[PDB]
């Protein structure tokens, strides 16, 4: 797995952080900024899962 | 007798026409260069004179 | 069949009056456009001042001086000082073609900015956007023009070599018994024992690209 | 069959640019850099003006960012290595492909060593071909 | 069946060069002047994905402004311009041109032709579509801005009296030019199927992508003239002072009838070719034939017939269309569209599936599109559409459905035919990252919109009140919208990197089990497609070419019935 | 014109949809397909009539709607069917004349 | 091209049926969610659509009845039956892009409704279509 779990850890810290910020801002323009942070968090979550989903059954060899 | 263009193919008169609106003797477009022609030809009979150019160095 | 200067519609000269689209003639529009695109960069040196429209005159002067001295900087940067009587096709000299085209884009943008308010009135663009198109475009436009022009030059060049190597594409597609589709080429010179032409050298001249040019 | 070898003319290869002998080809890299950085400086100088809106400023700074990253990757010239993997039923490099259409037409090559039932299933009566392959 | 002589001095033909090895100046003047159907196809596809990025950016601005109740950075006018141009760009500058680009590339390879019938008309179609795009988007350069009456351009809101900006004219001529492009492309493809097939490539041996391109060419030729006529009628009205679409002339519903008679067949024109791409992909990775081939052809042609009679289910809440007729007709056209899923399951039933990227994208397409179509039959029933029309439920329906086809199956086609197009493979891992990002973002965006639409949110609403109860749903939807927007970053990187540094293809068929004829030729094909042709006997000639020991087996297993004609006597005598 | 049958050795079995004896080219078949698709509209008509009647409206015309529905459905079904059979006649005599079906 | 010509009669019969059905229904049937009267858009649209499919089906059939048995319309054709010339195809042309540019100038003139733009765009368009249609026939220069 490797970087899979690493991504999943990092992304959670980003996602939760955005969830903390979207409650503070809260309807201003910066709410959008908070959402973007949250999206990037979710992106890195899915990125980690995708890496796992590839190394579960790789369709390519490093040859 | 009626006129026929000198670039027109000759044909079997029982076979109708060289081309008509519904049908042709070819799957694509007929060539502008006459389908009776066979290419390539010799470069001598294309008439292209390839220049000889030398410029001052 | 067409008016050019209805002086009667303009009335006599008065220092207090003016019109909206009061442009000069087309061969001068570039100077007016320069005056429009130059920002308000003015120097105030104690009791003296250098107006902003000084830099216009500097810029225009530079362009003019550059034009009059092109053969000499081309001699400096090509290293050629030979005696020539045969012209070059513009595709065969891409740097000069691209420089000339980007200078034409520069001059056309100065001309179009010199009449930008008529452009805005008639095509409904923001006049502020038009002066900014002038400013930003006199940088990015010549660059884009140089790049596009250079690659099109080399492409025409390479298209000539294609036909001096393989001959004119006749457009006739012929199927071989193995199934292959082959396009009949017409060699412009002699041929090898396997039918492939013996590639002719490029001679600086125009190479025909279709059978109707050979007369067929 | 025959091909002429390339030649360099003031630093321009005739393989890259065919007519390298006939005119001025390729102005060099430092002049591209000089022009681009002077233009960047002007694109920054426009921010010093009497204008009041910052739509203009966003345009100027975005186009400046594009110019700067362009000139940066022109200066440092990035490159990547070809991907050295094998995906699906692709074979390693150097493998030679057969002509399957010729093999099918001739009943040789990859279409060699077909059973009699397999020859009948393609409408080849095996009597014809047994005289000529695998006799 | 004849057999050739083992000729002397035979060596296979030379393989063309892959992408990324190009010298400068190699494509500029060629692009400008080419009549090669397959360079033109690559240009179509690159162009349409660039417009996809534009329209999607507009959509993400829409989702940003719907994040919280007040208007944070957009105005009402700018929000209206944004959804109008998002809809127009995504349907007419992404969808239809990518349809015709995939057709241009693969269709002559599928039927065994060297060129298309009318090469310069093909070039014209590409360029007129690009000019239509430029014209349509030029409205944003005005001070007032683009058109802002929705991509449907309902009347009298589209009259000059009610939408006077110049962008409203630009939009019209934009869609007109794109339609001109489409009809050129349609003419080309239809003639190319009728007049340039290979020996033994009878009609019922073509692949199913070819059949779908056939019927959608017929539909496009029906409908795009009608949109040009109606919209030039609108432009006539606006510029000359005409009165055809006057409300007291019944002009509102004149426009609606004409528009939807064009417009529902257009969504079928966008759906069918991508169903065809998926019907190419699913049998290759299952190592199994396409189930129910002739039945699939009949279902395709059934959709082609029915699509012209279902149009006015977009007008149930107008109080001016006969409800039972169009309701029943929609319920009928649901049937052949759904039979396709049964055929794909039959193609997967007890197969040997391998999960390369195109199979992942295709099964994701099936899962995505099923829910969209199930949502569609609710709208087919007027009692339910009375509540659901012009709600966010409708947004969710057609986004599930247009992503299912035109996005999921478009990326499936890209991954499937990138080796053939370029001679290089793409990075499978980056493709799976792209897929999972798109999948998660998409379902997170548009699933919750069913609920907020049922709850009472209308479409095309720039602003809402915090008392409506809509806020939390919009917030979830926008977060996953930005995720779905990030999904294209690995896709762009994968295309760019693999185009010039991707794994080289050394085989005619890098997936192994290519059915159609395009896998009987090299990667990339030569200029005139084929260096030699095989015997066409099945509808999957390439499979028969690469695995002759299977040609006895499949013929025995093709049917479920106990057909015994492998013991039949000889027929004929000799000549061939 | 080309002959009626083509050379098939014993053991060969084709994929033969576009053969000269196949109903997919005999014109009757496709008209029958049109009429069979068209017959379903009469089923729609009779269902609309009966459904409107069941809730108490269309009362002056629902019997006429039912009549036109059933007669339209049956005539389209019938003439489409017999057209299909007239398209599939040559294949049937082919299946009799030889053991081959595929 | 038998099957292609013949499968155009499915949609022809269907669209004609739907035309007559829609016409009678919209003029005679009444429901509370619409006003009785013949709906002319759908009427004309469906009958002209059946006209389009009739047009293609009839022309292709009238051609099919006098084309020979081609190898691509034959179940056991050999690959060498189409050996020979296939036809002429344009290898290259600058005039498609030219035509798109002419149509662009015309369309922007129509947008703004500048009369000179409409005139120039129509002139450009006739010119570029003419030059497209004269490409492979221009004389050799006689000097
Ligand atoms: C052009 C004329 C032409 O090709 O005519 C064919 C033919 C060539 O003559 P010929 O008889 O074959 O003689 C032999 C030649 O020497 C044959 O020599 P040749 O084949 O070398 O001649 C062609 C040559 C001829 O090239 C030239 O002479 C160049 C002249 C064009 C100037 C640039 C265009 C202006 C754009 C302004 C935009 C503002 O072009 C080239 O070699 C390369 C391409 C040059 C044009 C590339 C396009 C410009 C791209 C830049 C666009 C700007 C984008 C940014 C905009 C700003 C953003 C804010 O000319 C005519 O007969 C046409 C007459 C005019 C009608
Ligand atoms: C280090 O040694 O530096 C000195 C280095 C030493 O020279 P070198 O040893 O001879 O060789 C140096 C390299 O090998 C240089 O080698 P290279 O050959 O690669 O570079 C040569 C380059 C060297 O020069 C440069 O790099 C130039 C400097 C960079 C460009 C600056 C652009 C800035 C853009 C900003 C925009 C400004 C205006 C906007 C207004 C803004 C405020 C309102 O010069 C050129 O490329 C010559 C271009 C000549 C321009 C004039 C062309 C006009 C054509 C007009 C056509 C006429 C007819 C039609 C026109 C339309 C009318 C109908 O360069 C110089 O001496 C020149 C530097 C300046
Ligand atoms: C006229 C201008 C000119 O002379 O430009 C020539 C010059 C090409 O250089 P060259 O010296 O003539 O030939 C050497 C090239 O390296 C030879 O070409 P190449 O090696 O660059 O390969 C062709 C090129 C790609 O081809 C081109 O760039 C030219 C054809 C497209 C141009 C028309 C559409 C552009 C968008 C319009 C939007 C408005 O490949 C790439 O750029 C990499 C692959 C595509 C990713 C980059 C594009 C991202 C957006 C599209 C996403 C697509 C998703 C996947 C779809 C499946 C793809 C198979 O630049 C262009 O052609 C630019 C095209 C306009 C942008
Ligand atoms: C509205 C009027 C539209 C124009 C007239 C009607 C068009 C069809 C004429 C008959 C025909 O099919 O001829 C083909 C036939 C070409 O035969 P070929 O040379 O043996 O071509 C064999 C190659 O394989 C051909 O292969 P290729 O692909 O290399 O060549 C493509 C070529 C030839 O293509 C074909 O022959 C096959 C396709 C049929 C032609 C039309 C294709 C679709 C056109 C574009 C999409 C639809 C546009 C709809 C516009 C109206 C919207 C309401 O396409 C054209 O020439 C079509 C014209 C381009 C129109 C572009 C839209 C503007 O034409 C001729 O040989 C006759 C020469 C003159 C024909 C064009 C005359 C145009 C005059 C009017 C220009 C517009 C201005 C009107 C102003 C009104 C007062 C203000
Ligand atoms: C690619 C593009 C599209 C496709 C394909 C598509 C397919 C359908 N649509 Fe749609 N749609 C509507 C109904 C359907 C139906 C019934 C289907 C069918 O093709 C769905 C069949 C597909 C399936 C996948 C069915 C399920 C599959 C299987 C295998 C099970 C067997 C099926 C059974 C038993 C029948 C289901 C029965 C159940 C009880 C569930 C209606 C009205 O009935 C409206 C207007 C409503 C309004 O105005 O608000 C509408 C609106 C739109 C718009 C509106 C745009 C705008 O702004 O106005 C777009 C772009 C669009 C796209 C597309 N739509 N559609
Ligand atoms: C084939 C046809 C279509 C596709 C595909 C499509 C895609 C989307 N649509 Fe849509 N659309 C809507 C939302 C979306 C979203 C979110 C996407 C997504 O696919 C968009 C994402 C796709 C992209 C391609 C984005 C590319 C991203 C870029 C270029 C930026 C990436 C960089 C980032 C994020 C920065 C990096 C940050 C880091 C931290 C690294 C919504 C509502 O959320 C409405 C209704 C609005 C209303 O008020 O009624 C709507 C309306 C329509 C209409 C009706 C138009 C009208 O009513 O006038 C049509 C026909 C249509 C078609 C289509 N639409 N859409
Ligand atoms: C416009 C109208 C569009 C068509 C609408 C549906 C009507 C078509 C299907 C039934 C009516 C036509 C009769 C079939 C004629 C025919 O081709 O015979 C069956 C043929 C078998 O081939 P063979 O064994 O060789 O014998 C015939 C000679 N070829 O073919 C087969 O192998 C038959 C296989 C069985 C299934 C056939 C079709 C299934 C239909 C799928 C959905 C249709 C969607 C319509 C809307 C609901
Ligand atoms: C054959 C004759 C065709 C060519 C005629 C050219 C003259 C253009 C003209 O007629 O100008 C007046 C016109 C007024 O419009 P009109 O067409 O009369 O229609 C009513 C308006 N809806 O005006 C217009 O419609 C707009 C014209 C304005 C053109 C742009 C002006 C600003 C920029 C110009 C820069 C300088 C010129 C550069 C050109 C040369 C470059 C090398
Ligand atoms: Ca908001
Ligand atoms: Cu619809």
């Amino acid at each position: 797995m490797g970087k899979s779990f690493a991504l999943l850890v990092l992304g959670a810290i980003i996602l939760a952080g955005g969830v903390w910020y979207t409650i503070e801002v809260g309807y201003s323009v910066m709410a959008i900024v908070a959402a973007l942070i949250m999206a990037a968090g979710g992106g890195i979550i899915t990125w980690g899962l995708a890496v796992a989903a590839d190394v579960n059954s790789p369709t390519s060899h490093k040859i | 007798k009626h006129f026929v263009d000198p670039a027109w193919p000759e044909h079997n008169p029982a076979d109708g026409h060289v081309v008509t609106e519904l049908i042709s003797k070819v799957a694509g477009a007929s060539s502008p260069w006459g389908d009776d022609k066979e290419f390539p030809v010799s470069a001598e009979e294309t008439g292209y004179v390839h220049p000889y150019t030398r410029i001052n160095r | 069949v067409t008016t050019i200067n209805a002086i009667w519609n303009l009335g006599p000269y008065n220092p207090s009056q003016v019109s909206a689209g009061s442009q000069p003639d087309v061969y001068m529009l570039w100077t007016d456009g320069a005056a429009r695109v130059m920002p308000a960069w003015e120097l105030y040196l104690g009791n003296y001042t250098i107006p902003a429209v000084f830099w216009v005159a500097v810029m225009l002067g530079i362009l003019v001086v550059l034009l009059v001295t092109y053969p000499f900087i081309e001699r400096k940067f090509t290293g050629d000082d030979a005696h020539h009587n045969l012209l070059q096709r513009p595709r065969d000299v891409p740097v000069r073609t691209s420089l000339g085209v980007m200078a034409l884009v520069f001059y056309i943008l100065l001309t179009v900015s010199g009449g930008n308010d008529v452009y805005a009135m008639q095509f409904h663009v923001s006049l502020n956007a038009m002066t900014w198109i002038g400013r930003i475009g006199l940088i990015v436009g010549p660059a884009i023009a140089y790049f596009i022009t250079y690659r099109l030059c080399i492409g025409l060049q390479r298209s000539d070599r294609e036909v001096l190597e393989h001959g004119i594409e006749t457009g006739i597609i012929k199927q071989m018994p193995n199934g292959a589709f082959i396009e009949v080429h017409q060699p412009l010179g002699p041929v090898d024992d396997h039918g492939h032409p013996i590639p002719l050298p490029y001679a600086g001249a125009a190479v025909p690209k279709q059978m109707n040019q050979l007369g067929y | 069959s025959h091909t002429i070898e390339p030649e360099i003319y003031r630093g321009v290869s005739t393989l890259d640019e065919p007519s390298a002998a006939w005119g001025w080809h390729g102005l060099k890299r430092n002049t591209i850099q000089l022009a681009g950085w002077i233009s960047v400086l002007f694109m920054l100088g426009y921010n010093f003006g009497n204008h009041k809106g910052h739509v203009e400023t966003i345009w100027l700074l975005v186009i400046t960012a594009l110019l700067v990253i362009g000139l940066l990757i022109h200066l440092f010239e990035p490159k990547l290595s070809q991907v050295r993997t094998i995906t699906s039923r692709n074979k390693p490099v150097g493998h030679v492909e057969p002509d399957w259409t010729y093999d099918q037409a001739t009943l040789t090559g990859t279409w060699g060593n077909l059973t009699d039932s397999q020859l009948r299933s393609v409408n080849i009566e095996p009597s014809r071909v047994a005289h000529l392959r695998a006799a | 069946t004849a057999v050739a002589p083992r000729v002397d001095g035979h060596v296979a033909p030379q393989r063309p060069e892959p992408t990324g090895h190009a010298r400068k100046g190699s494509k500029a003047w060629l692009m400008m002047t080419t009549t090669d159907h397959k360079q033109l196809g690559i240009m179509y596809i690159i162009m349409s994905f660039s417009f996809f990025f534009l329209g999607g950016l507009m959509a993400l601005l829409i989702r940003a402004e719907l994040f919280t109740p007040g208007l944070q950075f957009l105005s009402n006018e700018q929000f209206n311009q944004l959804f109008t141009m998002h809809g127009t760009v995504m349907l007419l500058l992404y969808g239809t041109p990518i349809v015709w680009g995939f057709a241009n590339y693969v269709l002559p390879l599928q039927i065994g032709a060297p060129d298309v019938a009318f090469p310069r008309l093909n070039a014209f179609g590409f360029w007129i579509t690009t000019v239509g795009g430029v014209a349509m988007l030029t409205g944003f350069l005005t001070p007032g801005g683009a058109a802002d009456f929705g991509w449907t351009m309902y009347s009298p809101l589209s009259d000059a009296i009610h939408s006077p900006g110049l962008g409203s004219d630009m939009w019209i001529v934009g869609v007109g030019a794109t339609g001109i492009g489409s009809v050129a492309s349609a003419i080309n493809m239809l003639t190319t199927i009728l007049c340039l097939r290979a020996p033994g490539m009878t009609m019922f041996r073509m692949p199913i992508f070819t059949w779908n391109i056939f019927v959608v060419s017929v539909l496009a030729l029906l409908i795009f003239p009608l949109l040009l006529a109606a919209a030039l009628g609108v432009l006539y009205d606006r510029k000359l002072g005409g009165h055809l679409y006057d409300p007291a002339n019944g002009g509102s519903l004149l426009w609606q009838h004409l528009f939807w008679f064009f417009g529902h067949p257009e969504v079928y024109v966008l759906a069918l070719p991508f169903f065809g791409i998926v019907s190419e992909i699913i049998p290759v990775f299952s190592r199994k034939p396409m189930f129910g081939y002739v039945g699939l052809i009949f279902a395709t042609l059934s959709i082609g017939a029915l699509s012209m009679a279902v149009w006015a289910h977009h007008m149930f809440v107008t109080g001016a269309v006969l409800l039972p007729f169009f309701s029943f007709m929609t319920f009928l056209i649901s049937v052949p569209t759904g039979v396709k899923f049964f055929n794909w399951v039959g193609t997967m039933w007890k197969g040997h599936i391998t999960w390369e990227t195109p199979m992942i994208w295709s099964v994701g397409f099936m899962a995505t599109f099923l829910f969209g179509g199930l949502t569609g039959i609710m709208l087919a029933s007027p009692p339910l559409d009375f509540h659901l029309a012009d709600s966010y439920f409708l947004i969710a329906h057609f986004h599930y459905t247009l992503f299912g086809t035109v996005v999921f199956a478009s990326c499936a086609g890209v991954y499937f035919w990138f080796p053939k197009m370029t001679g290089r493979m793409m990075d499978e891992r980056l493709g799976k990252i792209h897929f999972w990002l798109t999948f998660v973002g998409f379902h997170g965006t548009f699933l919750i919109q069913h609920w907020v639409g049922n709850m009472g949110m209308p479409r095309r609403y720039a602003d809402y009140l915090d008392s409506d109860g809509f806020t939390i749903y919009n917030q979830i939807s926008t977060v996953f919208s930005f995720l779905l927007g990030l999904s294209v970053i690995p896709f762009i990187w994968n295309v760019f990197k693999s185009w010039r540094y991707g794994e080289l293809v050394t085989v005619d068929d890098p997936w192994g089990y290519g059915n159609s004829l395009e896998w009987a030729t090299s990667c990339p094909p030569p200029r005139h497609n084929f260096a030699s042709l095989p015997r066409i006997r099945s509808e999957r000639p390439a499979f028969e070419l690469h695995y002759p020991h299977m040609i006895e087996r499949m013929r025995a297993e093709a049917h479920t019935g106990h057909h015994d004609d492998i013991n039949a006597p000889e027929l004929g005598t000799a000549p061939a | 014109p080309a002959p009626e049958r083509m050379h098939y050795i014993k053991g060969y079995v084709p994929v033969a949809y576009s053969s000269p004896h196949s109903s997919l080219e005999r014109s009757a078949t496709w008209l029958g397909m049109g009429f069979l698709l068209t017959a379903l509209a009469g089923v729609g008509a009779v269902l609309f009539a009966v459904g409107a009647n069941s809730v108490g409206q269309q009362q002056e015309h629902w019997v006429l709607y039912s009549i036109i529905g059933v007669v339209f459905a049956v005539v389209c079904t019938v003439l489409g069917t017999v057209l299909i059979i007239k398209g599939r006649a040559p294949y049937n005599r082919y299946v009799k004349e030889t053991g081959r079906t595929q | 091209m038998k099957s292609s010509a013949k499968l155009m009669y499915g949609p022809t019969v269907f669209m004609a049926a739907m035309a007559v059905i829609y016409i009678f229904a919209t003029m005679h049937v009444s429901d509370g969610g619409s006003v009785k009267g013949v709906e002319w858009v759908g009427s004309v649209a469906l009958v002209l659509s059946a006209g389009l499919t009739l047009m293609l089906g009839v022309y292709l059939h009238f051609t099919e009845v006098r084309v020979d048995v081609l190898p691509e319309d034959w179940e056991e054709a050999e690959v060498a039956d189409k050996a020979g010339t296939l036809g002429f195809f344009s290898p290259s042309s600058i005039w498609p892009a030219a035509m798109s540019g002419a149509v662009g100038f015309l369309a922007f003139g129509v947008v703004y409704f500048h009369y000179w733009m409409i005139a120039v765009g129509l002139m450009l368009l006739i010119f570029t279509i003419t030059k497209l249609n004269l490409q492979y026939g221009v004389p050799k220069e006689k000097h």
